């Protein structure tokens, strides 16, 4: 149930 | 500047239980943490699927301290690398992207203690993570002090309470926000007689005796987080242990075992100065 972190970090 | 919390020490405010800790120097059954009460707390987060791996601590702007077993535990086919993970510093809520409060960092290099014993008893369960770029400190983000021989010596004594924090299991529901518990250190005898695992000098155990009436412990998800103590001499928080292993969470007659950070400080120095 984690809230979507910014894609900027996931990149 | 380590171990003096922007929102408490620096303003002369006491958090609601630190006096239990100071009065003793003569997460299961913990409570919700106050904002800014452990600004060195880090969440290790897996990118896919998105999930809480472990706790950890901020020891400088570039370096995070965690339990080696969070990264490499071959029994469970766990072997993570730099790009598998994200470090999230400044958090309170387990699941929310706390926009404008937290910072997410990418890892540059993971270092596991070369004699980490995953095969038998998680002896030297300690790993260092160098972040890609420095985290800037804030009210919610501040490092903890690693101990020196003399602070280790006078504080890590049976009966002296320490404080453990983490977003792991509440029972053997995970919490909404960071939980905290204050546990007494236990005599090595008692520690050895409660288990079948060979205990080594790089470890100590904490928890209340079944007759002490209070209770509390770390549990699954809490691994890698800090066991910290406040010095009654200079008022700073030092990290004495890393949450390593237990036999269930808060069983009577059982105790949690922590990596003894002072006993492995030489390896920590050696890695920091030789690599940044
Ligand atoms: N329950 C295992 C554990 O805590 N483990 C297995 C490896 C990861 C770690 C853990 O989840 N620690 C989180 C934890 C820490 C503490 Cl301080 C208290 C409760 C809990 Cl669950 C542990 C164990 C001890 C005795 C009998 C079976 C298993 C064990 C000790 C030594 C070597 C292997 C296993």
């Amino acid at each position: 149930d984690f809230e979507e972190i910014p894609e900027a970090y996931l990149a | 500047d380590c171990g003096l919390r922007p929102l408490f020490e620096k303003k002369s405010l006491e958090d609601k239980t630190e006096r239990e800790l100071l009065e003793s120097y003569i997460i299961v059954e913990g409570s919700d943490a106050e904002i800014g009460m452990s600004p060195w707390q880090v969440m290790l987060f897996r990118k896919s699927p998105q999930e809480l791996l472990c706790g950890a601590s901020l020891i400088s702007d570039r370096w995070v301290l965690t339990a080696a077993h969070c990264l490499l535990y071959p029994p469970w086919d766990k072997n993570f690398t730099e790009n598998d993970l994200l470090v999230r510093i400044g958090k309170h809520s387990r699941t929310r992207y706390e926009r404008n409060i937290e910072k997410i960092s990418m890892l540059e290099k993971i270092y596991i203690h070369p004699r980490y014993n995953w095969r038998e008893n998680l002896d030297r369960d300690i790993a260092l993570m160098k972040l890609k770029k420095p985290v800037a400190f804030s009210d919610y983000i501040h490092p903890v002090c690693l101990p020196d021989r003399e602070t280790a010596a006078s504080l890590l004594q049976a009966g002296y309470k320490g404080r453990v924090t983490g977003w792991g299991n509440l029972k053997e529901g995970q919490p909404s926000v960071l939980q905290v518990v204050n546990l007494p250190i236990v005599e090595r005898p008692v520690c050895k007689d409660s288990t079948r695992i060979r205990i080594t000098d790089n470890m100590f155990c904490a928890g209340y005796k079944p007759d002490e009436g209070k209770r509390g412990d770390a549990c699954e998800g809490d691994s890698g987080g800090p066991f910290v103590m406040k010095s009654p001499f200079n008022n700073r928080w030092y990290q004495m242990g890393i949450v390593s292993w237990g036999e269930g969470c808060d069983r009577d007659g059982k105790y949690g075992f922590y990596t003894h950070v002072f006993r492995l400080k030489k390896w920590i120095q050696k890695v920091i100065d030789q690599f940044g």
